[PDB]
């Protein structure tokens, strides 16, 4: 039971870390072109989605 | 160009030319070194590796003295520290042999003292040299335009 | 004044002045920054917080070439980097409009080249501006003269 | 001499000189201080303590242009920063009152712009001052010459 609980906790932790890393990389990919240019008329769906 | 285009120094050699545009400093990622200005050495550089660049926010004093971004690029001759650069068919070219290593980050200048593109590298195609650069877009998208065979200076 | 008065740097901007008098270097406390001189950067400063000042012993190669002090203060016009300052009714005043932030620690000189007071702040009355400074006395007492509403510059 | 001889600075005071000869940088051991140059600061210094010297491989970008050396030493006058050194009886002499502390490491140049010896100190014998230096020899040997009552500058 301890092994199963530890495995479940590790799976949850790695899944959350992977989701956070993918979201942050998506933010980098979809935001860095607009941060190097003036007047970033950005549809706010992306920033609102991945800001939190 | 002379006043507000700061070389990057390293081992007593200039490796590039970091440029302050629109209130933000930019420095090509492929080149390595230290910035001569003391103020610029204290800025945190966020790295966009996919465009081979890092950018940071200039301090309050130097925001007012910066070159001007642009979007409109009619084809023709444009200014450059080494002379004139020909823009045609959505491509930047220079006379063969001009420029080289240590010139990365140099901003191409417009007639009205406005920056059009930043030099990253150059590919020699025999007759001319095609410049691998980063250009702007009408929707404010920084397109990294690199012709085949480009070499990062 | 120009030779023996130094600027203090705050992120690369002038924000005050440090004065060498009689072999000791004084600097206002409220103004925060680094002394431009490399030698003075190594001088330990002991602070009179209630006088809003810090003083230190200057090195051996500048103490003689210093702003000689004095205590006799007849009323009238006295020298100043920005012009003339009127000492009347035991108060230092300037025309309203000249002087401001970054002028703290500015020495006020005499006609013969001696220092009479060091400026710390100013308050605008509308007609003139009364300067909150430190003034010396016949008995060797330095009174921090601050008119009502004084704001340190 | 002015171009390729670099002062040594410590605490804002010039206390020594480092020289480049034959593609290698020498500095003397008695004087302590940094070298303003980045590359020389990055050079590993192999120290001969009994020779009172440290030698380090000069980087590539300035090895091409370096002082040339010589071993032939005809007696007579040899040019140097504050005039001429008279070489006679296997000894270097300068007149009384010229030179002093901080002039160590200064190369002694030939008429054809070649280094023959490096001064380390001086000793006062009344009529003149005898220079304790590091002379060379024809057989690939380097000999330190010092008098009675040496004083390393």
């Amino acid at each position: 039971t301890v092994i199963v609980l530890c495995g479940v906790a590790l799976a949850i932790l790695v899944g959350t870390a992977s989701s956070a890393a993918c979201i942050a990389k998506a933010r980098r990919d979809c935001l860095t072109p607009y941060a190097l240019a003036p007047n970033a008329t950005v549809p706010t769906a992306l920033a609102v989605l991945c800001c939190i | 160009e002379s006043d507000k285009t700061f070389p990057i120094m390293l081992n007593g050699q200039v490796n590039g030319y970091a440029c302050v545009v629109g209130g933000r400093l930019m420095k090509p990622l492929h080149v390595e070194g230290k910035i001569d200005n003391e103020q610029l050495a204290a800025v945190k550089l966020k790295k966009a590796s996919m465009y081979d660049l890092e950018y940071g926010d200039v301090p309050q004093n130097m925001k007012s003295d910066t070159l001007q971004y642009t979007s409109d690029k009619p084809p023709g001759f444009y200014n450059w520290h080494h002379g004139a650069v020909q823009y045609e068919n959505g491509r930047f070219t220079v006379p063969r042999g001009v420029g080289g290593k240590g010139d990365s980050g140099r901003p191409i200048l417009d007639n009205r003292g406005r920056v059009v593109a930043i030099v990253l590298g150059g590919a020699n195609e025999g007759t001319r040299t095609a410049l691998s650069v980063v250009t702007w877009n009408q929707k404010g998208v920084t397109i990294k335009d690199t012709p085949e065979g480009s070499e990062p200076w």
